[PDB]
């Protein structure tokens, strides 16, 4: 159920935390490629990008890119000024993609003024959804260019999808969907002097899984305290989920297909 | 609309004294992108700290991995300092064993 995205961030006044634009695209949860305003170059964050990709394409996108740049600073200079907003303020883009394991594509363009909805793209009737009176007449303006309106739906439609199945001919890694977990129980010592039963699942991938405990069979979701799936950093996950002992418990974890049940001592 | 953001310590492989790993401080959730971020021993800063690729859930609410190779010792305190818009005072959070 794989899924390629791109993003786009502009800041105002960055007095540290610059640059004032950054764009990185994703396949899956996969960093893929990297722009900023100071490296002004479009480069891989992965290496079979590195390979199978012609350098032909880092020039032709770095060139767009730094064109986009551009827009991207006109574009939110404007959005302050139909406000009155003054300061540092926050403009992100959003596209991409999705491939569902039955064989429909979906697809989304999204917009956003300081972390809230400003514009969003229905790609079937070629429309905007404007949040405010300021977004209305940005969307009118683009409205009246169809051939971009066109273009958009088409890279999402057609373009998107592509690319995307040609990323995951490069998968060994993105295409295995199978690293199974490691669980283990642990007692721990959450207040003194309650003991809690920890269960631990770690190196898995992909990062979808559930974990649960499970009182003489019945699952108590009001005593259980469940965790994060984390990022670990070598490309697998890692979570966990407790209940807390009183004065028969096991620990149910499933994972792409395989299905495991652990019994406490 | 600014959110405190959600600080999360731990390591990469399950803890063991006198054998490798990395501490990991994964920050979520938060907005703006300007976020403060470094990694703890026994009170003082660890001076090498690498960190992931800045990205935003579809809630255009950023996150990051900050982490650094270490060697548990026994005695050894580690923990988290991280600031934020949205944070008066750094918050400091501890690594549980
Ligand atoms: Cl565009």
């Amino acid at each position: 159920t794989h899924s390629l995205r791109y993003f786009r961030l502009g800041v105002s006044d960055p007095i540290h935390g610059v640059p004032e634009f950054i764009s990185v695209g994703y396949v899956d949860s996969h960093p893929i490629t990297t722009y900023d305003s100071v490296t002004r170059q479009k480069e891989p964050r992965a290496p079979w990008m590195a390979e199978n990709l012609a350098p032909d394409h880092w020039e032709r996108y770095t060139q767009l890119l730094r064109g986009w740049q551009q827009m991207f600073k006109v574009e939110l200079k404007r959005l302050q000024r139909h406000y009155n907003h003054s300061g540092s303020h926050t403009y992100q883009r959003m596209i991409g993609c999705e491939l569902l394991e039955d064989g429909s594509t979906t697809g989304f363009l999204q917009y956003a003024y300081d972390g809230q909805d400003f514009l969003i793209f229905n790609k079937d009737t070629l429309s905007w959804l404007a949040v405010d009176n300021v977004a209305h007449t940005i969307k009118q303006a683009w409205e009246a260019n169809q051939h971009e309106l066109l273009y958009q739906k088409n890279w999402l439609e057609e373009e998107c999808i592509a690319w995307l199945k040609r990323f995951l001919e490069y998968g060994k890694d993105t295409l295995q969907r199978t690293e199974p977990p490691l669980v283990r129980v642990n007692r721990k010592e959450t207040f003194p002097g309650v003991t809690a039963l920890f269960c631990k699942a770690h190196g898995f991938y992909p990062p979808e899984i559930y974990m649960t405990w499970m009182k003489n069979g019945e699952e108590i979701v009001q005593e259980i305290d469940y965790g994060d799936i984390l990022p670990s950093g070598d490309g697998t996950y890692q979570a966990w989920a407790s209940i807390e002992l009183d004065p028969l418990y096991s620990c149910h974890v499933e994972h792409s297909g395989v299905h495991m049940v652990l019994q406490v001592p | 609309i600014q959110r405190t953001p959600k600080i999360q310590v731990y390591s990469r492989h399950p803890a063991e004294n006198g054998k490798s790993n990395f501490l990991n401080c994964y920050v979520s959730g938060f907005h703006p992108s300007d976020i403060e971020v470094d990694l703890l021993k026994n009170g003082e800063r660890i001076e090498k700290v690498e960190h992931s690729d800045l990205s935003f859930s579809k809630d255009w609410s950023f996150y990051l991995l900050y982490y650094t190779e270490f060697t548990p010792t026994e005695k050894d305190e580690y923990a988290c300092r991280v600031n934020h818009v949205t944070l008066s005072q750094p918050k400091i959070v501890k690594w549980d064993r």
